[PDB]
């Protein structure tokens, strides 16, 4: 139980280190923001 | 000229409608208008 608890606590700690050192990790959500922003700016530029 | 109120403006034949306000935009001495992504006017230099 001590070993399993320490491995769990360490593996949760590595998530913050991974996200803090991997800008591309959120790429699924940042691409959903970027696609909707690219679609709106394409629609606005078509007024010109 | 009237500010912070919605007005049916016309500067040098540039007809539109909007709330005119003073601005912090440093138009360089040769610049007469400023524009948005849509190719619509977004600021102007008052000709009077």
């Amino acid at each position: 139980q001590k070993l399993i608890a320490n491995q769990f606590n360490s593996a949760i700690g590595k998530i913050q280190d991974s996200l803090s050192s991997t800008p591309s990790a959120l790429g699924k959500l940042q691409d959903v923001v970027n696609q909707n922003a690219q679609a709106l700016n394409t629609l606005v530029k078509q007024l010109s | 000229l009237v500010k912070n109120k919605c007005v049916n403006f016309n500067f040098n034949g540039l007809t539109g409608t909007g709330v005119l306000t003073e601005s912090n935009k440093k138009f360089l001495p040769f610049q007469q208008f400023g524009r948005d992504i849509a190719d619509t006017t977004d600021a102007v230099r008052d000709p009077q």
